[PDB]
């Protein structure tokens, strides 16, 4: 019948874009890569150009060492041989050291050495890329949100690889890095913990999350049921209120008696999500170092 | 009780059923035939929440729950105190639901809006109706539903998933686990992008659209675009939830064995299958 | 101890998260009003935000909300009732009044541009390298209205440079002018284009824009609020 704009249904192309200038250094980006006419479809179509730098190479080639790291052992774990390799990837598994080693970095390679070693890799990968993303919006003069927001990730992570294990005594708490058995660790640490239902802040990430989803679907669903004012154009429509945001608003309103402004609502998204992996964190944080068992805990309440 | 601009879209039409007879707010609240159809729903399942509050012995909320008849009454009715009153509120949360979805389209006619949202919200509505109705039938008996309290419903949810082991191996389930994520992840950016051009350094000017083109090119070498993140949006969360429904859908039916056993298949593929070493020979 | 101490803070910054969070959501159409324009009684319980202040990309100037909220136009419409809580009806023709789904706000009377000062929507003839990649154009086709009749032909594709998007169908009719008809509200077919909102009798009506290779804010929304409008108003002609 109507159209509903999930799918562009003519594209548009015209010369590769090479981007705002602003102060960023153009001695760094690469070129314009092909266009898709695929993505074509449901976003834009050019692909390119990226900007590489210190940072973006000092991440990108720890990214792999990790990657690879882990991919060595994997390999020796098949014994080396292709059809091994490929049946049990999803079992194979790199482990921290064992409880016995605590903290130190004497174990060997074998015994957690390489556990370190692609440990250490992912670090470096991971602050480097925050880093990175500070740094790329500060030439285009842009607030550091996408910054705030991804250290609320790296705060979950570094939590559960991190400062869990130092404040636990040993490396042998962390993760090990493996399909089914992140998956097993998981379920596991539950488990041992009284069962993580009992943890509030486990619960208040599940709401955080399931949160995000309803938002997304609510946020999404209104610009394009918007987009036949415009609605997509969400800055100007910041700077000069139209038709679209004033439907917008007034859709909730009718819906549940408030609504929210075309800026507001992406204040509403940006904590929505970022709670789920802050709350999230403090969860497991409190898992084990203060709190043994969230059943036990929840009889008392401290 | 107006919004500044609100006048001159408050105007007589749209509504599906009633003609004018429910064409009318109170507040902010749009009404409508299904309005009321919702409010009727709401009240009444209400009443018999706590009616079976008193059946149970509590008004305490963290401990109220109503449950689903017995296994034994498969899919028959059932005396109120042994989950008749269950069956009769998950007709009134239907009732409920749909009705709201359609009020929903009533606002989107009178607005002249597209239909985007009531149709997102449908699908929420599946998910719940696989698990108080499809499972169960497809099943045999209501008795595999869920319960209706804050802690009842969550253990629930862990018996059920430990009768199958470690729940984590369902295939269906590790996909629509990993829309939820990435759908949380697109909207910590999305918000964060518009945000970011919308309040820039102190002093300078908003940035533009452009801005956020260029900003996601230069970090990941690709970017989908104002329209297109709302597209994403939408999806990711969509196929989340449809994820969901499908991963029970199939558990407790076509699969009632340990979802890890599930994984032999792969494994036992005859290229590999005896090959020594590795983890699984 | 600690856990409990975690989660009860943990409480309090949320409801301060949400108290912000709505204040926030309060820089637009507020204060409340009665039907007549005066301030409302209840504003409710939340205050109204301390103003905040945008510049203005390129010599545009600056906005600053809250801050005195107005429509700068006139609104026909009347009261049905005798009190608080009933639709308004038009008092003449919606569609040409901007009511209803007809709407439109009174938007800036200038383009908006891109990131470089440039028009950001002009139409296809007078972008250098544009050109369709995918999907059938539209260029050439018959448009074909609600009513199975058919209002005019397509003769350009307004585009979205920086976006590189689609976003007008410009279009001739009968009489040699054209019109704008938004791409959102039109199915591009095979050997037509097909438009469900209005009727052939409405085209002539789509708020026509004053320059011929631009097209301003306040005229894109009159545009989009007119056609918007006719899957209200232009029941009666549309057919199947
Ligand atoms: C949250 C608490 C648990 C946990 C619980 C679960 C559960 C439960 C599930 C996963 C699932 C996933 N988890 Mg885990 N996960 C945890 C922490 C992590 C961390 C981390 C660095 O902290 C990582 C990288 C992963 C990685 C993953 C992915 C393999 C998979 C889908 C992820 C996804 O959609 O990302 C979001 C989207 C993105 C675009 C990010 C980037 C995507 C790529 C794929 C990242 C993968 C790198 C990967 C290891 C390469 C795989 C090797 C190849 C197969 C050759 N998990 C913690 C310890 N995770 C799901 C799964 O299918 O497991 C099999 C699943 O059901
Ligand atoms: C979806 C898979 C499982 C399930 C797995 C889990 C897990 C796991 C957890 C929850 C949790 C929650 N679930 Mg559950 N939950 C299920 C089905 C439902 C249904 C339903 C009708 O389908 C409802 C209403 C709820 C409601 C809830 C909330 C009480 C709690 C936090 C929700 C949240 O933030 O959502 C996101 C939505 C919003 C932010 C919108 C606001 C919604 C509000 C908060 C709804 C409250 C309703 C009220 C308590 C109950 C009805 C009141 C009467 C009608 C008058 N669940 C199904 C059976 N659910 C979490 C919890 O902490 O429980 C103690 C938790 O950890
Ligand atoms: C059965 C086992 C237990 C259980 C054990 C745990 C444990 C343990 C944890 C969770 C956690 C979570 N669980 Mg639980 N969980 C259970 C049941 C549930 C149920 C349910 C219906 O039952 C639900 C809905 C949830 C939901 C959730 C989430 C709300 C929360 C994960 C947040 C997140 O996004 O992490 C995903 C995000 C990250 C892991 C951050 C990613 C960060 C880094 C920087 C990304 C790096 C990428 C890297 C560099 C490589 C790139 C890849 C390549 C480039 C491709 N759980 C049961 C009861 N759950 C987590 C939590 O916070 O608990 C408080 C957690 O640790
Ligand atoms: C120990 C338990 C098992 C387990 C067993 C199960 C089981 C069992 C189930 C899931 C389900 C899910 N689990 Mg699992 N799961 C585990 C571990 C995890 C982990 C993890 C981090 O380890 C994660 C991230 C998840 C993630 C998920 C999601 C894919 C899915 C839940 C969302 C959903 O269905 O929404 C769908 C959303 C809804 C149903 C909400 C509908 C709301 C309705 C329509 C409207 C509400 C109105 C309301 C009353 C409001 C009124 C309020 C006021 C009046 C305003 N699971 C562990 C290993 N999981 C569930 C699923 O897939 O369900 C289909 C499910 O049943
Ligand atoms: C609520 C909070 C949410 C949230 C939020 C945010 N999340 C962000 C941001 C925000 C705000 C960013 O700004 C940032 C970003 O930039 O986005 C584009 C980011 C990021 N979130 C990533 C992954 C992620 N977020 C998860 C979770 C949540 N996030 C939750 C839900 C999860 C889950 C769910 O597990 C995952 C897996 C990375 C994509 C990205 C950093 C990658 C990095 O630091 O990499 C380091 C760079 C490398 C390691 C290169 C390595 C190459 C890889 C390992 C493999 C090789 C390539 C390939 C396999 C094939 C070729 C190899 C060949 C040669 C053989
Ligand atoms: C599809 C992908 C996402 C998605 C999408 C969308 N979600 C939407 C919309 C869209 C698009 C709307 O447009 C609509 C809305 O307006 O939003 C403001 C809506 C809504 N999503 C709500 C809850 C919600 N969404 C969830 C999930 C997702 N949503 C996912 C993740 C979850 C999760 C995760 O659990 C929850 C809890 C309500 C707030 C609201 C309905 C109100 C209602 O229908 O009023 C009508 C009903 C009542 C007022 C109460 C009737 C109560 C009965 C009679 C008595 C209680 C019975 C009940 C079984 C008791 C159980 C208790 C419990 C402990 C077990
Ligand atoms: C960009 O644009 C956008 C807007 O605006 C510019 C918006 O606002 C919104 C809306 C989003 C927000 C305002 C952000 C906050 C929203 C959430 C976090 C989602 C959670 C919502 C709730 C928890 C509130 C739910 C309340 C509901 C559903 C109704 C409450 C019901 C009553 C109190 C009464 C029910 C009324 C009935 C029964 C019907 C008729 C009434 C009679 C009395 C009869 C979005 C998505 C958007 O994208
Ligand atoms: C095909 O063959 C080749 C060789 C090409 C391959 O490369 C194949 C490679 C593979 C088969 C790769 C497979 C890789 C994986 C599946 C990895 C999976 C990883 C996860 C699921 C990880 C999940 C979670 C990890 C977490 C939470 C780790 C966090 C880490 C940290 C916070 C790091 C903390 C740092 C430490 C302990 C070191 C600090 C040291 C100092 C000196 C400060
Ligand atoms: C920013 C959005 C605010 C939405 C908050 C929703 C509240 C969910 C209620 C969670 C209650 C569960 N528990 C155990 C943690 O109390
Ligand atoms: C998940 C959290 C839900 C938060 C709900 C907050 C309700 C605030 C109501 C705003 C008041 C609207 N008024 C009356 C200002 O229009
Ligand atoms: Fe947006």
């Amino acid at each position: 019948a109507e159209y509903q704009n999930i799918f562009s249904q003519v594209q548009v192309r015209g010369p590769a874009d090479l981007g705002m200038t602003e102060d960023v250094n153009l001695a760094n980006r690469s070129g314009v890569g092909p266009f898709s006419t695929l993505l074509g479809w449901f976003g834009n179509a050019q692909l390119g150009p990226i900007y590489l730098g210190s940072l973006g190479v000092l991440s990108l080639f720890s990214g792999l060492m990790w990657f690879f790291t882990i991919g060595i052992w994997f390999w020796y774990q098949a014994g080396w041989n292709p059809a091994v390799f490929l049946r049990d990837l999803f079992f194979f598994s790199l482990e921290p050291p064992a409880p016995e080693y605590g903290l130190s970095f004497a174990a060997p390679l074998k015994e957690g050495g390489l556990w370190l070693i692609a440990s250490f890799f992912m670090f470096v990968a991971v602050w480097s890329w925050w880093g990175r993303t500070y740094l790329r919006a500060q030439a285009l003069g842009m607030g550091k949100h996408t910054a705030w927001a991804f250290l609320s990730a790296i705060w979950l992570w570094m939590v559960l690889g991190f400062i869990r294990p130092i404040l636990m005594g040993s490396w042998s708490e962390a993760v090990p890095y493996g399909i089914f058995s992140h998956l097993d660790w998981t379920n596991n640490f539950s488990l041992v913990h009284g069962n993580l239902f009992y943890n509030p802040f486990h619960g208040l990430s599940i709401a955080f999350l399931y949160g995000s989803a309803l938002l997304f679907a609510m946020h999404g669903a209104t610009i394009l049921a918007v987009s036949r004012f415009g609605g997509e154009r969400e800055l100007e429509q910041i700077a000069d209120r139209g038709t679209a945001a004033e439907r917008a608003a007034l859709f909730w309103r009718w819906t549940m008696g408030f609504n929210a402004t075309m800026e507001g609502i992406h204040l509403w998204a940006i904590w929505m999500a970022v709670l789920v992996t802050l709350t999230g964190g403090i969860g497991i944080l409190l898992s084990g170092t203060v709190v043994d068992n969230w059943y036990v805990w929840g009889q008392n309440h401290g | 009780a107006l919004l500044s601009f609100e006048r001159k879209y408050r105007v007589p039409g749209g509504t599906l059923v009633g003609g004018n007879l429910f064409d009318f707010w109170v507040g902010p609240f749009y009404v409508g035939f299904f309005g009321v159809a919702t409010f009727f729903f709401a009240a009444l399942g209400i009443i018999l929440i706590a009616w079976s509050a008193v059946l149970q012995g509590t008004w305490n909320p963290q401990l109220i729950s109503v449950y689903p008849p017995a296994l034994e009454y498969g899919l028959g009715g059932a005396p109120l105190a042994k989950g008749g009153l269950w069956q009769i509120i998950t007709i009134c949360a239907t009732g409920a639901f749909v009705s709201w979805a359609l009020r929903e389209v009533e606002i989107c006619r009178k607005l002249g809006i597209g239909y985007h949202i009531p149709f997102a919200f449908a699908f929420a509505i599946l998910a719940y109706l696989t698990l108080v109705l499809f499972r169960p039938v497809m099943m045999g008996a209501w008795g595999y539903a869920f319960p209706y309290g804050i802690w009842t419903h969550l253990d629930w949810v862990s018996n059920t998933g430990y009768t199958y082991g470690n729940f984590h191996y369902n295939p269906a389930h590790m996909i629509a686990i990993s829309f939820f994520f990435t759908n949380a992840l697109a909207l910590a950016l999305h918000g964060a992008l518009v945000l970011s051009a919308a309040n820039p350094e102190k002093g300078k000017e908003m940035r533009t659209p452009d801005h956020e083109d260029t900003f996601f090119r230069d970090l990941v070498g690709y970017s989908i675009g104002t329209l297109g993140i709302h597209r994403l949006g939408l999806l990711l969360s969509l196929s989340a939830v449809f994820f969901s429904a499908l991963c029970m859908i199939i558990t407790g039916t076509i699969w009632f064995d340990q979802w890890v056993d599930w994984w032999q298949w792969w494994v036992k593929l005859p290229w590999w299958a005896n090959i020594p070493g590795g983890i699984n020979g | 101890d600690l856990a409990s101490l975690a989660i009860y803070s943990f409480w309090i910054f949320l409801a301060g998260l949400i108290y912000y969070l709505q204040t926030e959501n309060m820089r637009e159409g507020y204060p409340l009003e009665n039907e007549d324009g005066t301030p409302a009684a209840n504003q409710g319980p939340f205050p109204l935000p301390k103003p905040k202040t945008f510049i203005l990309p390129h010599g545009r100037g600056t906005l600053t909300v809250p801050g005195p909220e107005s429509e700068d136009r006139p609104i026909a419409l009347a009261r049905t009732a005798v009190s608080e809580g009933f639709p308004h009806a038009p008092t003449g023709d919606p569609m040409k009044d901007g009511v209803g789904p007809a709407s439109w706000v009174a938007r800036r009377d200038l383009p908006e541009l891109d990131g470089h000062g440039h028009n950001k929507i002009k139409p296809m003839k007078a972008a250098a390298g544009f050109h369709v990649s995918a999907g059938k154009n539209p260029i050439g086709l018959p448009v074909r209205g609600c009513d199975l009749e058919i209002a005019g032909k397509v003769v350009d594709i307004w585009v979205d440079i920086p976006e590189q998007m689609a976003r007008f169908l410009e279009v001739e009719l009968k009489d040699g002018s054209t019109r704008l008809l938004p791409m959102q509200m039109v199915k591009v077919q095979s050997n037509r284009v097909h438009v469900n909102a209005l009727s052939s009798d409405l085209f002539a009506g789509i708020p026509t824009i004053k320059s011929p290779t631009e097209v301003t804010l306040l005229e894109e929304d009159k545009i989009c609020g007119y056609v918007a409008g006719g899957l209200m108003y232009a029941a009666p002609k549309r057919k199947s």
